[PDB]
RNA sequence: AAUCCGCCUCCCAACAAGCUCUGCGUGGUGGGGAAGCCCGGGUGACAACCCCCCGAAGCCAGGGAGCCAAGAAAAGCCUCUAAGCACAACCUGCGGGAACCCGUACCGCAAACCGACACAGGUGGGCGGGUGCAAGAGCACUCAGGCGCGCGGGAGAA
RNA sequence: GAAUGCCGGCAUGAGUAACGAUAAAGAGGGUGAGAAUCCCUCUCGCCGUAAGCCCAAGGGUUCCUACGCAAUGGUCGUCAGCGUAGGGUUAGGCGGGACCUAAGGUGAAGCCGAAAGGCGUAGCCGAAGGGCAGCCGGUUAAUAUUCCGGCCCUUCCCGCAG
RNA sequence: AGCCGGUAGCGGGCGUGGAUCCCUGGAUGUCCGAAUGGGGGAACCCGGCCGGCGGGAACGCCGGUCACCGCGCGCGCGGGGGGAACCUGGGGAACUGAAACAUCUCAGUACCCAGAGGAGAGGAAAGAGAAAUCGACUCCCUGAGUAGCGGCGAGCGAAAGGGGACCAGCCUAAACCGUCCGGCUUGUCCGGGCGGGGUCGUGGGGCCCUCGGACCGAAUCCCCAGCCUAGCCGAAGCUGUUGGGAAGCAGCGCCAGAGAGGGUGAAAGCCCCGUAGGCGAAAGGUGGGGGGAUAGGUGAGGGUACCCGAGUACCCCGUGGUUCGUGGAGCCAUGGGGGAAUCUGGGCGGACCACCGCCUAAGGCUAAGUACUCCGGGUGACCGAUAGCGCACCAGUAC
């Protein structure tokens, strides 16, 4: 029915595995058609652009390529450790995301 | 060479058995089937036509059922079919059935 | 509901349907289906002139493919209105 | 268009009678042509205006079809 | 039903005329307009546009004659009247208004149709100029127009 | 490992036969990375009851213009009925339909048949037959009895007069 | 918490004021198609009538309506066509087998046709058949390759009984009574309709005397659990190291009603999706289970001999069904001819007769257990791109 999506855009989240391992940062960008998010400044790499409008001079600009959402885990900012996502049941009662480690939530 | 009107019988199927030799029961060896093919047996279909409320209506129907037309007319009495047309006074009787 | 304005598509943008402007001329896409007495009214109704004359003609589809996929352009109609004289179609006169 | 603007465009046809939804549908197809003739000599950058616009005149025809109806 | 048509009789008219219809000619008017020469177009040009001859298988046509094998239908059209209706309706003249849908490119004796092919095959109708040969749609040449057939270059044996 | 097995791939024959009418070519100029093969000019030849022109079938964008040459084209290709894109088909009078009927088909009534169905006067459908009002010229790269120009005409509606 | 299908790009937009997306209901839904105003070479064309639009009468467009057949008093209801396989009925081969071939076989199969529905058929004894017996029907096992049938060849092939699955029985016709209608041949008439009554094999019912006065309960309807059409919660891991990458190896932990499985850069219970265990419907569908209604159900003697399904039973002729191919050939069915009776009537127990029994024909309905797999899901000592469906891919396509 949906793709489920652990992290959404943009928390913090450590990278966990991968060459980018233990890095920490924002989640710019989530595509859940291929279960994949893009972290800020993790997973850069080279790509060449002719020669044209939209970049002049040619060569080459740095894409942050995505990674997949697995490999990714969001950062509690209540006890900022890294954590395994609970679901929990407000009053109202709409459901949040609350972290596995202390309760606190990570909306 | 059709259907009774009145009692429904139909055209059926059955064989034609041709046979030789002499019965056992004549003291003979026994009879011997020497074709058997398929034939149609046709009800005995005759046309009745009789006068009811003033029209002629006209019955396709087994010569053994010819009687159950006439008892038909006779039961008509009790009805109103004056003016009605002979496809109407038909349908009339046949709901008697 | 059927309206003026689901009858007359677009105006028809080429150098053949532009030389008609000078006469009070103008081609028009029209739905497949609309009759010549129903783009007059439509014309007269959408564009405040008074039609005197109708053409109209088939436009069938262009067949055209993308690599292995082979189809069509769908069907089309064109009309040439004449308008009465001394009236101008604003819009189409554009140009 | 905006979701607000759709509860606010359905809420008001809902007050309008069939003849005003009439006139109002009769305009919008008005202003439909216009930016069809506009999108085809390459003059409407805001192409997402078309599909608002059928959009609308789609809502308002089922505003007045629910009016019809009883 | 009929005043029409058919039949009988009388009068007059008759290979005439009359009425009607078509073809052709003329006709207010609108067009076209060569070679050659300049770069499809300009000029020729205010183009001229007349006379004679030949002459259809086409037209007048639903013509005429002869023959036996004896040669569609129905509507349009005209006429008769019935219900009806006879302030209607129909006819004639004139005037204004109205007049929809589909096809229309291109190939079409062929490289675009039927033959697996850009295939020496097959494909119904019309026009098909001139000269000469008795005639002709035959034959030779040639007009307008269209082509030299989508591998070539040499060599000069069997 | 064999079934003249099955499917696919790739050999041999072999740089061989052939390149599809024996109507036929030559040169100059141009274009282009490239030219016997595309364009232009001159000369030559072939058809001319056609190998020219018009129409109907059938085919279905092959038409016109720009750009292009991998494949298609029996070679080549700058060309093309090929690739991409844009444009092009205009009708009261031409053809068919809102008219008629032919064979035939269908088919109220009616008849027949195990079922499915088969007949069937009228009626209806059915055309390249009947019927019905447009001729000449100009214009586009590409349509023209369709657009335009000139001169004509038909039906329907309404009205006036007789 | 992202989104504007596959599908990026150009050019523009949307969403925590809840979008995209998933489910249910509704709206819209050109033209063809049973196709149904009429015509037609399907997807085109041409109309009538009422209303609307345009300057609108001619012309055109918009909305409504208009086929035929059946039944029922011009009105109303129904029909038509489709569906993989399954089912029933109406018709119905041949190759082949008999080591030739004709009876026989293949086979009442293939196939054609009509019809049914989520099933269909069958069904409440005129049964079985020897048990002093059983007790609708369907379906499985068995009886049994038995009994038998058979150019007594090739071959064909039951039933009863036993074990199981399921379980359920009802409505009429006639006697008699009442009423309405209509016929002429005038009433104690005859006929037609509707209502009452009645439903059986220890025979039952009617009518007339006689005594005697609540429980049952649907297969119909209502409600509700339950289920289906979207979903949701769901335990527990870090560090080092080799490596592009750890989930490998190493250290030290933890969860487990969860160590099925699939992912993640390699081989992960604890990273992700899940799994065990739980939770969830406003709307539509279902509802065989629970509850409630309603329909309907109900005595004994005695007398009377009124009724108890007709071109039927029955017999003969011609055939079919069955294990039965003319056989000693009954039974069940019926094309032709003849043709009854109402229980002291009738059919059957394999010619026939007697005895002794069994059953109650010629009206109708009836769940469940059974069949199938277009569809959805689960699972394979099933395939893994020449395999597996013809198709993993834009295939019933290209050709
Ligand atoms: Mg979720
Ligand atoms: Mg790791
Ligand atoms: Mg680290
Ligand atoms: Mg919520
Ligand atoms: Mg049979
Ligand atoms: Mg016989
Ligand atoms: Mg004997
Ligand atoms: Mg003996
Ligand atoms: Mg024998
Ligand atoms: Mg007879
Ligand atoms: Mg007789
Ligand atoms: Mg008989
Ligand atoms: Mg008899
Ligand atoms: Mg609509
Ligand atoms: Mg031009
Ligand atoms: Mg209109
Ligand atoms: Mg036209
Ligand atoms: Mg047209
Ligand atoms: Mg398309
Ligand atoms: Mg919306
Ligand atoms: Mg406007
Ligand atoms: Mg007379
Ligand atoms: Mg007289
Ligand atoms: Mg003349
Ligand atoms: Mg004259
Ligand atoms: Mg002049
Ligand atoms: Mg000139
Ligand atoms: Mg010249
Ligand atoms: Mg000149
Ligand atoms: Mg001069
Ligand atoms: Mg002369
Ligand atoms: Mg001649
Ligand atoms: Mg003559
Ligand atoms: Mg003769
Ligand atoms: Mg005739
Ligand atoms: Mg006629
Ligand atoms: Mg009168
Ligand atoms: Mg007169
Ligand atoms: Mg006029
Ligand atoms: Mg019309
Ligand atoms: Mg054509
Ligand atoms: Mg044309
Ligand atoms: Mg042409
Ligand atoms: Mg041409
Ligand atoms: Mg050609
Ligand atoms: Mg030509
Ligand atoms: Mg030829
Ligand atoms: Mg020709
Ligand atoms: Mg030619
Ligand atoms: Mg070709
Ligand atoms: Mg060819
Ligand atoms: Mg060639
Ligand atoms: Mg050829
Ligand atoms: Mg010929
Ligand atoms: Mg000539
Ligand atoms: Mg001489
Ligand atoms: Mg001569
Ligand atoms: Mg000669
Ligand atoms: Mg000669
Ligand atoms: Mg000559
Ligand atoms: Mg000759
Ligand atoms: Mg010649
Ligand atoms: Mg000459
Ligand atoms: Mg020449
Ligand atoms: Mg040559
Ligand atoms: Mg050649
Ligand atoms: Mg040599
Ligand atoms: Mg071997
Ligand atoms: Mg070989
Ligand atoms: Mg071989
Ligand atoms: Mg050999
Ligand atoms: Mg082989
Ligand atoms: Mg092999
Ligand atoms: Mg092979
Ligand atoms: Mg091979
Ligand atoms: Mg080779
Ligand atoms: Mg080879
Ligand atoms: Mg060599
Ligand atoms: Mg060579
Ligand atoms: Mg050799
Ligand atoms: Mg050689
Ligand atoms: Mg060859
Ligand atoms: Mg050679
Ligand atoms: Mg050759
Ligand atoms: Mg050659
Ligand atoms: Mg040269
Ligand atoms: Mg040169
Ligand atoms: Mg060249
Ligand atoms: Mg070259
Ligand atoms: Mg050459
Ligand atoms: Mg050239
Ligand atoms: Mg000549
Ligand atoms: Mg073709
Ligand atoms: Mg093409
Ligand atoms: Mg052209
Ligand atoms: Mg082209
Ligand atoms: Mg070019
Ligand atoms: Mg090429
Ligand atoms: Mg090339
Ligand atoms: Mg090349
Ligand atoms: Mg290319
Ligand atoms: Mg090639
Ligand atoms: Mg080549
Ligand atoms: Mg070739
Ligand atoms: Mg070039
Ligand atoms: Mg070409
Ligand atoms: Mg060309
Ligand atoms: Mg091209
Ligand atoms: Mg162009
Ligand atoms: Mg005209
Ligand atoms: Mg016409
Ligand atoms: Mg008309
Ligand atoms: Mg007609
Ligand atoms: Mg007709
Ligand atoms: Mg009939
Ligand atoms: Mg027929
Ligand atoms: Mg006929
Ligand atoms: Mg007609
Ligand atoms: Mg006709
Ligand atoms: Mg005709
Ligand atoms: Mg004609
Ligand atoms: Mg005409
Ligand atoms: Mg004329
Ligand atoms: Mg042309
Ligand atoms: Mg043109
Ligand atoms: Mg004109
Ligand atoms: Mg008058
Ligand atoms: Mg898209
Ligand atoms: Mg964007
Ligand atoms: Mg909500
Ligand atoms: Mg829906
Ligand atoms: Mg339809
Ligand atoms: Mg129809
Ligand atoms: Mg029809
Ligand atoms: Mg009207
Ligand atoms: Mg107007
Ligand atoms: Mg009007
Ligand atoms: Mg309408
Ligand atoms: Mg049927
Ligand atoms: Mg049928
Ligand atoms: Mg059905
Ligand atoms: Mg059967
Ligand atoms: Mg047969
Ligand atoms: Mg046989
Ligand atoms: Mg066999
Ligand atoms: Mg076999
Ligand atoms: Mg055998
Ligand atoms: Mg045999
Ligand atoms: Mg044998
Ligand atoms: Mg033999
Ligand atoms: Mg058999
Ligand atoms: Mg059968
Ligand atoms: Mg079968
Ligand atoms: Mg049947
Ligand atoms: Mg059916
Ligand atoms: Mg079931
Ligand atoms: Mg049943
Ligand atoms: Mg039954
Ligand atoms: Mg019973
Ligand atoms: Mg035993
Ligand atoms: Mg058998
Ligand atoms: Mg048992
Ligand atoms: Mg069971
Ligand atoms: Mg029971
Ligand atoms: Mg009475
Ligand atoms: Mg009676
Ligand atoms: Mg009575
Ligand atoms: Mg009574
Ligand atoms: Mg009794
Ligand atoms: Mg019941
Ligand atoms: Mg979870
Ligand atoms: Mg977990
Ligand atoms: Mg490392
Ligand atoms: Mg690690
Ligand atoms: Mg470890
Ligand atoms: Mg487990
Ligand atoms: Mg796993
Ligand atoms: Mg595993
Ligand atoms: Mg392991
Ligand atoms: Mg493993
Ligand atoms: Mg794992
Ligand atoms: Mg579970
Ligand atoms: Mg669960
Ligand atoms: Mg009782
Ligand atoms: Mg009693
Ligand atoms: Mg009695
Ligand atoms: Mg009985
Ligand atoms: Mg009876
Ligand atoms: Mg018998
Ligand atoms: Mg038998
Ligand atoms: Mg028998
Ligand atoms: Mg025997
Ligand atoms: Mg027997
Ligand atoms: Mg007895
Ligand atoms: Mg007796
Ligand atoms: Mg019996
Ligand atoms: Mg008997
Ligand atoms: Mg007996
Ligand atoms: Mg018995
Ligand atoms: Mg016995
Ligand atoms: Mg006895
Ligand atoms: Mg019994
Ligand atoms: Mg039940
Ligand atoms: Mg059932
Ligand atoms: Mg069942
Ligand atoms: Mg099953
Ligand atoms: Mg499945
Ligand atoms: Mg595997
Ligand atoms: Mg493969
Ligand atoms: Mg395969
Ligand atoms: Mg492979
Ligand atoms: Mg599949
Ligand atoms: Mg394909
Ligand atoms: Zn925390």
């Amino acid at each position: 029915m949906r793709v489920k999506m652990h992290v959404k855009k943009g928390d913090t989240v450590l990278v966990a595995s991968g060459k980018y391992k233990g890095r920490v940062g924002k989640v710019k960008e989530v595509l859940p058609k291929k279960y994949a998010v893009i972290v800020e400044g993790v997973n850069i790499v080279k790509k060449a652009v002719r020669v044209s409008p939209k970049y002049p001079q040619g060569g080459f600009i740095e894409k942050e390529a995505p990674l997949h959402a697995s490999k990714v885990r969001p950062i509690c900012p209540a006890c900022g450790k890294p954590t395994r996502v609970r679901k929990k049941f407000l009053e109202n009662g709409k459901k949040i995301r609350v972290c596995a480690k202390c309760g606190g939530a990570l909306d | 060479s059709k259907v009774c009107e009145i009692s429904g019988k139909r055209p059926i199927v059955a064989n034609s058995i041709q046979r030789r030799g002499k019965a056992k029961r004549e003291g003979g060896v026994g009879k011997k089937t020497t074709g058997i093919s398929k034939r149609r047996q046709y009800p005995n279909l005759q046309k009745v036509r009789v006068r009811v409320a003033g029209q002629e209506i006209t019955f396709r129907v087994a010569a053994s059922h010819i009687p159950k037309v006439y008892e038909l007319v006779e039961r008509a009495k009790g009805l109103k079919l004056e003016g009605l047309s002979p496809k109407e006074i038909k349908k009339e009787l046949l709901k008697l059935l | 509901m059927k309206t003026a304005y689901d009858v007359i598509l677009a105006p028809v943008l080429s150098e053949k349907a532009y030389a008609g402007f000078a006469e009070g001329k103008y081609t028009f896409w029209v739905h497949p289906k609309a009759t010549k007495t129903e783009i007059k009214n439509a014309v007269e109704t959408a564009f405040k002139v008074k039609v005197v004359k109708v053409n109209t003609l088939h436009v069938r589809g262009k067949k055209k493919r993308l690599g292995r996929y082979l189809g069509k352009r769908p069907d089309r109609k064109k009309a040439i209105v004449q308008v009465a004289p001394g009236q101008k179609i604003e819009a189409l006169e554009g140009l | 268009m905006k979701l607000s603007e759709v509860r606010k465009q359905l809420e008001e046809a809902r007050k309008l009678s069939p003849v005003e939804l009439e006139k109002l549908v009769r305009e919008k197809k008005r202003e439909l042509m216009e930016l069809r003739f506009q999108a085809s000599i390459g003059q409407l950058s805001q192409n997402h205006k078309i599909r608002d616009l059928k959009r609308q005149i789609a809502r308002l025809l089922t505003v007045l079809n629910e009016k019809r109806r009883q």
